[PDB]
């Protein structure tokens, strides 16, 4: 019935949870990395449908496997950002 | 009879039909709504709806020709409201739907409300304006989720099941995961409590349990503005032990901070008042700013502000009206002329209850949020103007290309000189235009 004694009544905060891989925007395209590349994101092709086509970065950087792969084939250097062949 | 049976008779009929259909739409929905409220707006809607449908239930008796003009001028008036941003038109109804799905609107019945909503989406199927409306009314219902004006959880849920059937698709799935998320947000607070109970940390916490998924997507809910804070020790334990459970669960989004879950904790603290007068989020935060110092100028609070103002204008206004403050100004934060005491008086029903009155106001907020829409609609307009250029002429260079792009849309607005790179990048992805070997600039067009 009071709040003036130095009381800690029910008084809370807001929790949250998010992660920490990008994975550096799949240099073939101009769309988001994981909302995948503009070529792939205009493909609308077969795959498992949420995380099937998200991947890793051991350094904390990769591409699509095929983005860096296509540049590698055209040019054995990395496509744009010196990133994972993957 | 004849001008239908006379097949070329019909064309005059369907012409005049669609003419009246569009004109009567504008008249009895756009032209008859004059307070511009979704109350009167949506009701003029339903007026025209019933008029046209019933009129065709008559001698019209079908003749899809007649139905052709019907549906055509129907969806014409659908997306041809006077405010050309007709996406707020459903959003108007969304506001109405805000009414329509706010528990404190009125006491009504499953499909008492839901069938009115039904005919609403019945016509919303004529609407292409969704995505913005998606964002908008997802935001509103997410609020009312926060704010309690969710007239029915499961009812709204099945509603949007039916929506995604003929409406937005995965915003639906978003908010599904939202629902389950906050439900077991409570439940996982409960588990923390299930294993937070084991007295090892954690004596006399229990301050809050507001909880989501750490921003970095696109949701209808934000941790409303806030900054440094004392967040007493149990709030530490909440974020951290939740992160125990949850870093166990998920990492990358985590126990972020979000004020607008906050409410007032002013209760049997030690008060001659027997009073528990909970307050809104920054009502809570700024009353927190004024607890022990029995008076505080604009400068004393101004010491540890690192925030904005209106929090505390709501503070002093609700504190004086109820007479919970011995204040000096109800201003945005306060006069330096003005200051802060905890008054004992109260003006409402109970043991100082129903002071929980966030003003709960936006006109200035309405405009702030309207700003986000300009950036996404300009970006879409530009993606199309950009790909179309890129197919026409392959520039294509980087630098010269971006300059020429600048040349084509002199009128539009001032772009970023940088991001020129990104610009081509955006088209590189879509298989719209490729990167040539010749230069970092000066690429080639593909597809």
């Amino acid at each position: 019935a009071k709040k003036k004694r130095f009381e800690v009544k029910k008084w809370n905060a807001v929790a949250l949870w998010a992660w920490d891989i990008v994975v550096d925007n799949c240099a073939i395209c101009r769309n988001h990395i994981m909302d995948l590349c503009i070529e792939c994101q205009a493909n609308q092709a077969s795959a498992t449908s949420e995380e099937c086509t998200v991947a890793w970065g051991v350094c904390n950087h990769a591409f699509h496997f095929h983005c860096i792969s296509r540049w590698l084939k055209t040019r054995q250097v990395c496509p744009l950002d010196n990133r994972e062949w993957e | 009879v004849l001008l239908r049976a006379v097949s070329t008779g019909l064309p005059h009929m369907i012409q005049e039909l669609q003419n009246h259909i569009h004109d009567e739409g504008l008249r009895a929905t756009s032209n008859l709504t004059q307070e511009n409220m979704p109350t009167l707006f949506v009701e003029s809607v339903l007026e025209v709806h019933g008029k046209f449908v019933q009129l065709i239930n008559t001698v019209l008796n079908g003749d899809q020709h007649f139905m052709s003009a019907l549906d055509k001028a129907l969806t014409s008036v659908v997306n041809y409201r006077e405010p050309k941003s007709v996406c707020k038109a459903p959003e108007l109804l969304a506001k109405y739907c805000d009414n329509l799905l706010k528990k404190s609107a009125k006491g009504m019945t499953e499909n008492e409300v839901e069938d009115r909503l039904t005919s609403f989406i019945t016509v919303f199927k004529y609407i292409d304006d969704k995505d913005v409306f998606q964002k908008f009314y997802a935001r509103m219902l997410a609020k009312r989720l926060i704010h309690g004006l969710s007239m029915s959880m499961d009812s709204e849920e099945a509603m949007i099941n039916k929506l995604k059937q003929a409406c937005g698709y995965e915003f639906t799935s978003k908010l599904h995961r939202m629902y389950t998320d906050m439900s077991v947000s409570a439940d996982l607070n409960n588990k923390f409590n299930n294993f937070i109970k084991n007295q090892d940390t954690v004596i006399d916490l229990g301050i809050s349990f507001q909880i989501y998924v750490l921003q970095a997507g696109a949701w209808p809910l934000t941790q409303a503005p806030s900054s440094t804070f004392a967040i007493p020790q149990e709030l530490e334990k909440s974020v951290q032990m939740f992160e125990l459970f949850y870093s166990q669960h998920f990492s990358g989004r985590k126990l972020t901070w979000l004020h607008y879950l906050c409410t007032g904790e002013v209760k049997m603290n030690y008060l001659g008042k027997p009073y528990v007068a909970m307050v809104t989020t920054y009502q809570m935060a700024v009353l927190l700013a004024f607890n022990n110092s029995e008076t505080v100028s604009y400068k004393e609070l101004q010491d540890s502000t690192q925030m904005n103002e209106k929090e505390l204008t709501k503070t002093i206004k609700s504190l004086l009206d109820v007479k919970m403050i011995n204040h000096d100004s109800e201003k945005e934060d306060i006069d330096a002329e003005s200051s802060f005491s905890l008054n004992m008086n109260f003006s409402s029903k109970r043991t100082k209850f129903k002071i929980t009155t966030s003003m709960q106001k936006d006109t200035p907020q309405e405009m702030e949020q309207t700003r986000s829409a300009v950036d996404e609609d300009r970006k879409m307009y530009l993606q199309a103007a950009i790909v179309r250029i890129m197919k026409a002429r392959k520039v294509l260079r980087h630098n010269a290309l971006i300059q020429e792009v600048i040349s084509q849309s002199r009128a539009r607005f001032n772009p970023s000189i940088s991001m020129i790179k990104k610009c081509i990048e955006v088209l590189i992805d879509k298989q719209y235009i490729e990167r040539s070997q010749a230069s970092a600039d000066e690429y080639s067009y593909v597809a």
